[PDB]
């Protein structure tokens, strides 16, 4: 009762701050978005293709079976 | 006694609380000032309550 | 495409019961590596004459042949295995999620 | 004569022995 009168008290002077819309437009005026985490990928559809990082591929281990 | 068995239990009950809190911010740096004005701390992230 | 990190690249796979005859091993890059070209070295070696070299590689095909005899021999009782847990019948997959919907979700 | 070949036999049977060997490696 007591924290969540007290926390929407101290919103209420946090949010009030001066200007509160060149924000707005400094955020939203970039509108090239935030850059995105690259894959390979093919030219005509992008599904992804197989990647050989080191750091990845020197966990991996195989073997060989015989076959049925 | 090697006739004997002792049978020991442990147990673990379940934790049900979780919570995911995922914010991102921004600033335009006009010049090496990186604008820390009060209408800049604003996120706009995503909230899960599990 | 062309700079993405520093890339590693595809290597040899071992065989495991022949590499290490007969006893358990671990996994370790260079023991695997420097086994692939030693064995055909010494097969080399073995058709060029060389009694040592005859020595190893016929040990190793002792191994190799024991391994594969034990292999077939496992294959042999997980069939029969299957054959007594279902009859005639077959193991069936799950079938694939594709999250919820505004269907009855096993149409 | 055959020397280097007896020497080259001998220093890969012992680096296969002594060193890479995986059930070595395990214990």
């Amino acid at each position: 009762a007591v924290k969540v009168a007290l926390g929407v008290a101290f919103a209420f002077w946090w949010t009030s701050g001066p200007g509160a819309d060149e924000e707005m437009d400094a955020k939203a005026q970039q509108e090239p978005d935030r850059r995105s985490q690259y894959t390979r990928h093919y030219a005509f559809k992008g599904r992804g293709r197989k990647e050989f990082l080191r750091s990845d591929m020197k966990n991996d281990a195989n073997e060989l079976v015989p076959t049925r | 006694d090697v006739n004997k068995i002792n049978v020991k239990i442990r147990c673990e009950e379940v934790q049900p609380k979780s919570m995911e809190l995922d914010l991102d911010w921004s600033f335009q740096l006009k010049n090496g000032i990186p604008s820390i004005n009060r209408q800049s701390l604003i996120p706009g992230g995503s909230v899960e309550v599990s | 495409q062309m700079s993405e990190g520093v890339l590693k690249p595809e290597g040899w796979a071992t065989m495991e019961t022949v590499a290490g005859l007969g006893e358990e091993v671990t996994e370790d890059e260079g023991a695997e590596s420097f086994n692939h070209v030693y064995y055909r070295q010494m097969y080399e070696l073995a058709v060029a004459g060389d009694p040592w070299a005859q020595r190893e590689y016929a040990a190793m095909l002792r191994a190799y042949d024991k391994g594969c005899e034990s292999y077939r021999a496992s294959y042999e009782e997980a069939d029969v295995d299957a054959n007594v847990e279902y009859g005639v019948e077959s193991y069936v997959v799950d079938p694939i999620d594709f999250g919820p919907s505004f269907d009855p979700e096993d149409m | 004569n055959f020397v280097y070949s007896e020497l080259f036999v001998k220093l890969i049977k012992e680096c296969k022995k002594r060193i890479h060997d995986q059930t070595f490696l395990k214990n």
